C-alpha cells in the first residue's frame, strides 16, 4: 500500500504546430499579327506561327 | 488531292500556301523533407475513431 498510494508527477506539455507557405507566379506574352501585301501572319502563345 | 475538270479551265496559277508551327517546353518539380522522431521498439497506435 505505501508504494501504491504515493504521490506521481503532474506536468504540463506543449506543442506548436507551425505551417508556412509562399507563391509566385509571373507570366508575359506578346501576341501580334502583322499584314503586308499578300501576305498575313498572325504569332500567339496557344498557337504558334 | 488532284483532280481534273475538262468543261473549264482556270486563268494562270494560284497557290494558296497556308504555314503553321508550334513549340512548346514544360517542366515540373515537386519535393518533400521528412523527419519524424521515433524509438526502437516503437509500435503503432490504434486510435482509428
Amino acid at each position: 500500500v505505501p508504494q501504491l498510494d504515493q504521490v506521481v508527477p503532474q506536468i504540463n506539455v506543449q506543442v506548436r504546430i507551425q505551417e508556412v507557405n509562399e507563391r509566385a507566379l509571373q507570366s508575359l506574352g506578346l501576341n501580334w499579327r502583322a499584314t503586308f501585301g499578300g501576305f498575313n501572319v498572325a504569332v500567339s502563345g496557344g498557337t504558334g506561327l | 488531292a488532284a483532280t481534273f475538270n475538262p468543261t473549264q479551265s482556270f486563268l494562270g496559277f494560284n497557290i494558296f500556301p497556308t504555314l503553321t508551327a508550334l513549340e512548346t517546353q514544360g517542366l515540373t518539380r515537386r519535393v518533400y523533407d521528412g523527419n519524424v522522431t521515433m524509438q526502437s521498439g516503437q509500435r503503432s497506435l490504434s486510435a482509428t475513431g
